[PDB]
RNA sequence: GUUUCCGUAGUGUAGUGGUUAUCACGUUCGCCUAACACGCGAAAGGUCCCCGGUUCGAAACCGGGCGGAAACACCA
RNA sequence: GCGAAAGACUAAUCGAACCAUCUAGUAGCUGGUUCCCUCCGAAGUUUCCCUCAGGAUAGCUGGCGCUCUCGCACACGCAGUUUUAUCCGGUAAAGCGAAUGAUUAGAGGUCUUGGGGCCGAAACGAUCUCAACCUAUUCUCAAACUUUAAAUGGGUAAGAAGCCCGGCUCGCUGGCGUGAGCCGGGCGUGGAAUGGAGUGCCUAGUGGGCCACUUUUGGUAAGCAGAACUGGCGCUGCGGGAUG
RNA sequence: ACAAAGCAUCGCGAAGGCCCGCGGCGGGUGUUGACGCGAUGUGAUUUCUGCCCAGUGCUCUGAAUGUCAAAGUGAAGAAAUUCAAUGAAGCGCGGGUAAACGGCGGGAGUAACUAUGACUCUCUUAAGGUAGCCAAAUGCCUCGUCAUCUAAUUAGUGACGCG
RNA sequence: ACAGUGCCAGGUGGGGAGUUUGACUGGGGCGGUACACCUGUCAAACGGUAACGCAGGUGUCCUAAGGCGAGCUCAGGGAGGACAGAAACCUCCCGUGGAGCAGAAGGGCAAAAGCUCGCUUGAUCUUGAUUUUCAGUACGAAUACAGACCGUGAAAGCGGGGCCUCACGAUCCUUCUGACCUUUUGGGUUUUAAGCAGGAGGUGUCAGAAAAGUUACCACAGGGAUAACUGGCUUGUGGCGGCCAAGCGUUCAUAGCGACGUCGCUUUUUGAUCCUUCGAUGUCGGCUCUUCCUAUCAUUGUGAAGCAGAAUUCACCAAGCGUUG
RNA sequence: GUCUACGGCCAUACCACCCUGAACGCGCCCGAUCUCGUCUGAUCUCGGAAGCUAAGCAGGGUCGGGCCUGGUUAGUACUUGGAUGGGAGACCGCCUGGGAAUACCGGGUGCUGUAGGCUU
């Protein structure tokens, strides 16, 4: 699909409708010392074996795209996410589509 | 290892042993459900009946000292 | 097995009846409902928002809510066995007035008057219906004919 | 090449209609339902020879076509090239179908026995009610024992019973033959090569200005 | 019977993503040759298997069929 | 371990010894499961499950009660009913000179046009012909077609929680009124037939089903496979069908 | 069937090859030393031993700009830390090897009866089955075709070979 | 100063260990997916209903292919109009929908839901209620409201994605976002971590195990709920036999035959099916031996012939006795 | 009798053609200054009042097509229950009740609501 690079939508803090910035989200990189790793770690330590289950059945070929949204008024400045429906394609600001044009 | 896939044989005599119940309605049923908007009035329609109960008080001796002359002229 | 969609099977029975495609009448959302009221509900294919669910085409219940466009309405609908009385949302282009109602209150309205009247005279009158009696000796009479012979007609192959 | 008709001689199944719904199905065997003159007119020819049908059943379409067949050489005889007009008037619609045959080589190894034992199109046949007519012949009314006998013949093409009936309606018209020369002279009836036209005192009066002119 | 694979010039075969069609040989015309070869220059040739659909447009994308081929039909 | 190799041999034991213990190992799977009498009395269906020989939850069952009713001349309530009103329906049938889809025949049409002809240099010229269309017609069809359109059948409704007056309250709704909510009075058997009704706890067994009328799906057919509706058999003997 | 002589590869100069053991500076081969020990393959003699290193192996004083950890070093921070540079073996890359595992194809036209086709065209691959041998214990079609052996032979022997 | 042993790290490791190797399934295996969904039908006119019953579709695509608002009119046909022809472009007339509405079908749609423009983000923030599968649990999807912020239009209104029916995902874990939030523990300040509330990363066996084979060396619990014999039901196929009769038979339908069709029998063929047996009914042939059937090859007696004789076919009573090396 | 404005039920109102419309209105119609919109004042927007019922519209007319209703088709097709009814079977008959559809014949062809006109 395609979405353009900025929207007006609500901004939860303002309580109004303003301008935001659209960006789509990347994970971040995993912490090492959030609890779950803390322990995944110094349990998949030791003479045991592998513990926890791990995935060798993938089903779907795409993810839900979810856009990152931040205020463009300073101060305000506060991202909110928002997903969409999947697509194994996408873009940001991509060419308006052009009704009743030649198709070279 | 096939097997009977489905059937409502005798499920009319099952549901019907104890004979099917038209729901128990009873006066006065529940108001949820209904808008907020009826709600969020009516509530405060109900909430101030009392103030105003003074004239409804004499407003109601009046209308029953006319009927009690109402039954008494026909007498 | 078959599948569960929400509109299956109804082909035929959301469709518009025949020489009606189009416009729904402004009278269908010019009439009022008010809470107590009893209502039939029978789906329409134009208008597709607020339409009932199959299940409850054809059948009756009362009001108990009104919004802007649409009316809650308190319906029963038996499922192997227990009858469970379930309320729905639909809006109006898929609702009439019952009629069902509307002998009684006619024959409430006739007997509330015909036992005020006829109570100055103390003459006890006939309040409940009574179903069709047996129907009451009496004469026929040609004039001046018998009656026409009938016979059963032969047989013939007609193709 | 095909089952005896027995097996497929009662109507059980729903009517199978050749349509987008099953398809590659063999084209009927019988071709020509209507042999003869049927270049004639309805005034030369007032004999309407029925064949009709006693049982509920199917007629296969190489049934039909042998009937027509030894029909037409019972007829073109005793009657001439010219002197009759055959119909048949059942055209094999109905499809009827075969379970592959449990196909197997040898003794076998395997045919799966019943695991989708929806089968292919085999051929064609008619649905035929009680009292609904089969063939239908006209020749003059100097022939009525020669369109008896060439009927009699096709029976022992068809299962089941069927009686030869002969009628009251003037060759393939539905007006009662007692009444065809009145309605003619006066117009209430037209001829229309085989067939007539029932003009009635219905449309513009300019149509009627064409006749009784 | 089930599961695959193809079909493109006279022939064997390339090829693309949906705008174009190749190569080689064959063949036709010249040129060299005393004459053939060989060599050099030019040439002409296919509904891209038959179909219906999708599409702006199909040879190429789907669905059916036809023809040629390949792979399974085990435990008793 | 040992094997010139067969998985051979290792104290009648070998694709992995014998002895004791862990050990009453685990079993959705076979087998058994002990006195009488009395009363009530099923299921083989629902959704979910590494579910399909099992469970979970639904039902169906029993036990325990309770709340009341009044046969104590002085009853409301319910119902595998039926009437009386009143909506709902797209099946049988029917139709296809009504749409869609098939399809026969002729008459009618240079409709259009053609491809062959025959008489024509050619010519809608003449006569044919066959194709396709269409103007009135006609033969026969549709489970995945429909103008019509049953029978059986599904809803409600047949009053006291109902009507009819009077009056208050509102942050909703509005030119005013709506509407709903409250308080206060005024009035009784509202179709037939039947029967005491309501409600809460625990809960076993079951979750392989089978047959017949009618309807009906595969199949050529089956004592075949698979549904509907009721009834049975399982759970149940007796008279009859010789036997079952 | 195994074994077998014979033929053949393969590792190894002793802090070695193969191998045992729970552990020792422990043991077997070894009271040994390449005409020895260990590891395989085929199976006397005779006659031969054809192509293929693309695949999987094995291996190679082979480049490791591919990657790559513990420590190690470097930097920011207040510190847990965070981020850098670097880089061993094996992996990636490049040689060798089939008496290593194993592999060794499909189409048309063309000769003076017909047929067949020496001959000539494409296509593909890592090479495309060479010497031989065959309806063999290896051939579906199959009681293959011819001959011989029989009165008569799905048997036998002998030839034929798109096997 | 390395060999070597002690300890951590990476590689290698069926030499060894443990374990797994789906379900449905006219027995299973191989084939499919009826394993989550959606249309038309089957379905017997409320709803609901089965099979590896049909005919099909889905794991999408859309910055507009959404939200308003205007503005028009579509397929097809006719008649015209320079190049221009069955097709370009223009113009008039007819045009209930025969077009179009992203996709399967089914419904729905006309000064529309279709096409063309201008303005946009209601595809946004937030409680509940209800419908749909249903246990009347979730998830998904949907329907009405209410509260905010808006878009649009003169406005009434409409709009919280896509005209309606499908296009999707728990716990745990991970990440992102939100509140001057709470805990971070004997106080206090900073990091860090843990909470709370919403999104995402995924389980297609789609209420959600982290998983390849082989056993003809095999084992155990069971199963006639599940095959391979027999037997039953059935009889397609196999065999045997009628009816009609177009024809063959020089001529002549029927001496002998017999097409196109059609009605049966039979259980010496194979199938279908799975009722009986899995605490086992010994599962091919041949040898031997008995008995029975007749759908008669011979012989007794006969009728038929396109029967002169001979020979030979066709048919009847007939299973007495034969049918070999 | 009738129209105009806004309508309800949506063909008894449609369609095809034919005839007649006094006065009010509805319309055609005449212009582009302003408002507004176009390639074009063709449509839309606006300023008008010289003409005419030519047409829309109204009203009628047609052995008119369509629709709306009756009759017939027909107690036919079909069907709820029932039988130790018939039939080798397909199917069929009867009992107890309900009861359709074409072709074919008739009849009809818009009813009205509120507010204003005109016929004073
Ligand atoms: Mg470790
Ligand atoms: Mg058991
Ligand atoms: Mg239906
Ligand atoms: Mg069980
Ligand atoms: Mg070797
Ligand atoms: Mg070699
Ligand atoms: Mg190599
Ligand atoms: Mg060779
Ligand atoms: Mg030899
Ligand atoms: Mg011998
Ligand atoms: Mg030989
Ligand atoms: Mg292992
Ligand atoms: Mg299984
Ligand atoms: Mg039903
Ligand atoms: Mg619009
Ligand atoms: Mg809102
Ligand atoms: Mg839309
Ligand atoms: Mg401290
Ligand atoms: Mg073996
Ligand atoms: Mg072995
Ligand atoms: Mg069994
Ligand atoms: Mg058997
Ligand atoms: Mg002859
Ligand atoms: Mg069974
Ligand atoms: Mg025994
Ligand atoms: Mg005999
Ligand atoms: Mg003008
Ligand atoms: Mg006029
Ligand atoms: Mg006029
Ligand atoms: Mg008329
Ligand atoms: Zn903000």
């Amino acid at each position: 699909v395609n979405v353009p690079k900025t929207r007006r939508t609500f901004c939860k803090k303002c309580g109004k409708h303003q301008p935001h910035k659209v960006t789509q989200y990347k994970k971040g990189k995993d912490s090492l010392y959030a609890q779950g790793k803390r322990r995944y770690d110094r349990k998949q330590s030791g003479y045991g074996g592998q513990t926890k289950p791990i995935f060798r059945k993938k089903a779907k070929t795409t993810k839900k795209i979810v856009l990152r949204l931040e205020c463009v008024e300073p101060n305000c400045r506060s991202k909110r996410m928002l997903a969409i429906k999947r697509c194994k394609h996408f873009e940001l600001g991509g060419d308006k589509k052009r009704k009743g044009q030649v198709i070279q | 290892a096939k097997s009977k896939n489905h059937t409502t044989h005798n499920q009319s005599r099952k549901w019907h042993r104890n004979g099917i119940k038209k729901p128990r309605s009873q006066r006065y049923e529940s108001l949820k459900g209904v808008d907020p908007k009826f709600l969020r009035n009516m509530r405060f329609a109900k909430k101030h009946n009392k103030k105003g109960l003074k004239k409804m008080q004499a407003n109601n001796a009046k209308a029953m000292s006319a009927r009690a002359e109402a039954i008494k002229a026909l007498v | 097995t078959n599948t569960k969609g929400k509109r299956r099977g109804t082909r035929y029975m959301f469709s518009r009846p025949f020489r009606k495609h189009g416009v729904v009448p402004l009278a269908t959302y010019m009439r009022i409902y008010k809470k107590g009221d009893i209502v039939d509900i029978k789906g329409m294919g134009t208008v597709q928002k607020g339409m009932p669910h199959k299940c409850y085409h054809g059948k009756t219940g009362r009001v108990y809510n009104v919004t802007q466009h649409a009316v809650g309405i308190v319906v029963n609908k038996q499922v192997k066995g227990k009858i469970l009385a379930k309320r729905i949302n639909v809006r109006i282009e898929h609702i009439k007035h019952s009629k069902s109602r509307d002998s009684f209150l006619k024959r409430v309205k006739e007997n509330d008057q015909k036992k005020k009247e006829a109570k100055e005279k103390g003459t006890w009158v006939q309040l409940k219906r009574q179903p069709a009696p047996p129907r009451e000796a009496h004469f026929v009479r040609t004039n001046g004919k018998e009656p026409e012979l009938l016979e059963p007609i032969p047989y013939e192959f007609m193709a | 090449g095909r089952r005896p008709a027995r097996c497929y001689r009662y109507c059980k199944n729903k009517p199978y209609p050749k349509s987008r719904f099953c398809r590659g199905v063999p084209d009927a065997k019988i071709r020509i339902f209507d042999l003869g003159r049927k270049k004639a007119k309805v005034d030369e020819f007032p004999l309407g020879g029925h064949m009709v049908s006693d049982e509920y059943e199917q007629l296969s379409s190489e049934a039909l076509e042998a009937a027509r067949i030894c029909a037409n050489k019972y007829m073109v005889k005793s009657c001439g090239r010219d002197g009759f007009h055959m119909r048949v008037r059942l055209h094999p619609f109905h499809v009827i179908r075969i379970n592959k045959m449990l196909s197997c080589a040898g003794a076998d190894r395997l045919q799966t026995g019943m695991r989708g034992a929806f089968g292919k199109p085999q051929g064609t046949v008619a649905r035929v009610h009680i009292g609904q007519v089969i063939m239908s012949i006209r020749t003059k009314l100097q022939n009525e024992e020669h369109v008896i006998e060439a009927l009699r013949r096709a029976k022992f093409k068809f299962p089941g019973r069927q009686k030869i009936h002969i009628s009251k309606k003037w060759g393939f018209t539905k007006f009662n033959a007692d009444e065809f020369e009145n309605m003619v002279a006066k117009k209430c009836l037209i001829p229309d090569g085989c067939g007539v036209k029932y003009v009635p005192n219905h449309g513009p009066l300019d149509k009627w200005r064409v006749l009784h002119s």
